[PDB]
């Protein structure tokens, strides 16, 4: 079997800069079998390049492909705002096979998040469940670590996260994490905390509350 | 004018069946390599099925024995019969004309297939009340099915600082999202904040006032 | 005298799979000892007859078909197969009686920078019948508009090159294939094994 690998997963550049997107094959393949696709958020993929280096119809000159054997490259000269999307390479053996994709995002200076923690509402507690929510607001870059702590015990396996798309105005991300417990389990602990680690923070920031205060 | 118009996606329970249609114009399905490519929510593209003009068919290992690609020459339409559906089959399905060495040049707009044993259910809207510079408050829209919901604030008058997060699928099979907004802390005691949650699949409309919580 | 199997196996150049060559072997004594006693064959599968039993059988005519495909396509040179080669380039019958022989020819058929002389038909409207040979280069019509021999949208050249490079993986390296068809027709036999 062949395996395709795109790197990096995320490319962070400013408009006008040159993007270099890698696609690697697990075995050496003919250059005619490698193609590139662009997919903007909420849209169907479109073909950029076929045969490693042949630009498809209507694709702007700033897109170009190169490589051979196991290494293939998509190059975007002079990035445009419309060019910040995901890009998939595809190797064609007996059937098509797509790489994992590479996201091309907008570069900006590092911005630490604002952290807020929300205790479960009394209305939800009557139902028998407790959701605790941790909000990380307008940070960059997207890499952020949220650590739930319950009476200083590090929680694992009872939270889910969700991240917004890069903001159109400030190019930041926001994240919310939900810790979900039963009311009985919630009533068995006092201190609920989320500890946030991020490049913009020189030390992890913790926001917490005491159950019933 | 070239176009691949797909339809047939919708709610199906696991083990059920569903057939997708891909009506083409500007190209002859009978004369082409045709593919189905799917994309699970948040994940990458995955090739699923291929049919030759000569009639040979090929399938990804994840769908072999369950899916069948086919066409109708007269109707110039490509089909995908999906049997024994599974939760992981939940995805947007695209049809594409395939030129192999020249790539997949023509794509459809996609059609959404949702595979779940959950039943239609309106959400519960809980407040995310600010702590006693900038304050944050929000609405927890918990336990609804299926997607989507829409959340506005103050009937669309408050948009600056709003983040409505993508929903997560809980282990119960129900979705759950949060919607927050940041405001100057001075306006907590002078401005009312109401999130407007709409869940069309159940005609559930909830207006929840979010206030600071008094001891 | 002997059957000229050497002119086929030891040919200095092979044909493209789409325009595969056929050698009609008649009125000669064939020895299948040397063929199976070789160690340079990566593929040697017989269908309907044992390769050691051929020295005991007589056939009306023996056909030696030869061409080049890439490593991963050799599996399609068998009865009951599907794919670009089996469907559009070289098709064996479901009741095929014969042997399929193949070997890696990366030392002969691949060039640094690519050997673009070997081609295969990529676009065809329907499947080949068994032992059909399509050497057409007509522009392939992929839509309702006729092409009139001009390339463009929905109008594609039907042949594609392999561009064999020696640094390719074995799945993409060239393989020479010889297909021995034993036609047990109903006429005075001419090719016996000895
Ligand atoms: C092909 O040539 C080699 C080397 O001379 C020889 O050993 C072999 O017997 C030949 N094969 C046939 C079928 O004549
Ligand atoms: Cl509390
Ligand atoms: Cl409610
Ligand atoms: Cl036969
Ligand atoms: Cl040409």
């Amino acid at each position: 079997d062949i395996q395709m690998t795109q790197s990096p997963g995320t490319l962070s550049l400013s408009p006008g800069e040159r993007a270099t997107l890698s696609c690697r094959a697990s075995q050496s393949v003919s250059s005619s079998s490698l193609a590139w696709y662009q997919q903007k958020h909420g849209q169907a993929p479109r073909l950029l390049i076929y045969g490693t280096s042949s630009r498809a119809t209507g694709i702007p000159d700033r897109f170009s492909g190169s490589g051979s054997g196991t290494d293939f490259t998509l190059t975007i000269s002079g990035l445009e705002p419309e060019d910040f999307a995901v890009y998939y390479c595809q190797q064609y053996g007996s059937s098509p096979l797509f790489g994992g994709g590479t996201k091309v995002e907008i570069k900006r200076t590092v911005a630490a998040p604002s952290v807020f923690i929300f205790p479960p509402s009394d209305e939800q507690l009557k139902s028998g469940t407790a959701s605790v929510v941790c909000l990380l607001n307008n940070f960059y870059p997207r890499e952020a670590k949220v650590q739930w702590k319950v009476d200083n015990a590090l929680q694992s396996g009872n939270s889910q996260e969700s991240v917004t798309e890069q903001d159109s105005k400030d190019s930041t991300y926001s994240l919310s994490s939900t810790l979900t417990l039963s009311k009985a389990d919630y009533e068995k602990h006092k201190v609920y905390a989320c500890e946030v680690t991020h490049q913009g923070l020189s030390s992890p920031v913790t926001k917490s509350f005491n159950r019933g205060e | 004018e070239v176009q691949l118009l797909e339809s047939g996606g919708g709610l199906v329970q696991p083990g059920g069946s569903l057939r997708l249609s891909c009506a083409a114009s500007g190209l002859t399905v009978r004369s082409n390599y045709m593919n189905w490519v799917r994309q699970a929510p948040g994940k990458g593209l995955e090739w699923v099925s291929l049919i030759y003009s000569g009639g040979s068919t090929f399938y990804a290992d994840s769908v072999k024995g369950r899916f069948t690609i086919s066409r109708h020459d007269s109707k110039n339409t490509l089909y995908l019969q999906m049997n024994s559906l599974r939760a992981e089959d939940t995805a947007v399905y695209y049809c594409a004309r395939d030129l192999v060495v020249y790539g997949m040049d023509v794509w459809g707009q996609g059609t959404t297939v949702t595979v779940s044993s959950a039943s239609t259910k309106g959400p519960s809207v809980f407040p995310l009340a600010p702590s006693s510079g900038t304050a944050a408050l929000g609405c927890l829209v918990k336990d609804y099915f299926p997607e989507p919901v829409t959340v506005s604030w103050n009937s669309g008058a408050l948009t600056s600082g709003v983040h409505t997060f993508p929903a997560v699928l809980q282990s119960s099979g129900l979705y759950s999202l949060s919607s927050v907004v940041t405001v100057p802390s001075s306006s907590l005691g002078t401005q009312t904040y109401i999130c407007n949650v709409n869940h069309k699949p159940s005609n559930t409309k909830v207006d929840k006032k979010v206030e600071p919580k008094s001891c | 005298n002997l059957c000229p199997f050497g002119e086929v196996f030891n040919a200095t150049r092979f044909a493209s799979v789409y325009a595969w060559n056929r050698k009609r072997i008649s009125n000669c004594v064939a020895d299948y000892s040397v063929l199976y006693n070789s160690a340079s064959f990566s593929t040697f599968k017989c269908y309907g007859v044992s390769p050691t039993k051929l020295n005991d059988l007589c056939f009306t005519n023996v056909y030696a078909d030869s061409f080049v495909i890439r490593g991963d396509e050799v599996r399609q040179i068998a009865p009951g197969q599907t794919g670009n080669i089996a469907d559009y380039n070289y098709k064996l019958p479901d009741d095929f009686t014969g042997c399929v022989i193949a070997w890696n020819s990366n030392n002969l058929d691949s060039k640094v920078g690519g050997n673009y002389n070997y081609l295969y038909r990529l676009f065809r409207k329907s499947n080949l019948k068994p032992f059909e040979r399509d050497i057409s280069t007509e522009i392939y019509q992929a839509g309702s508009t006729p092409c009139n021999g001009v390339k463009g949208f929905n109008c594609y050249f039907p042949l594609q090159s392999y561009g064999f490079q020696p640094t390719y993986g074995v799945g993409y390296q060239p393989y020479r294939v010889v297909v021995l068809s034993f036609e047990l027709l109903h006429a005075p036999a001419t090719v016996c094994g000895k």
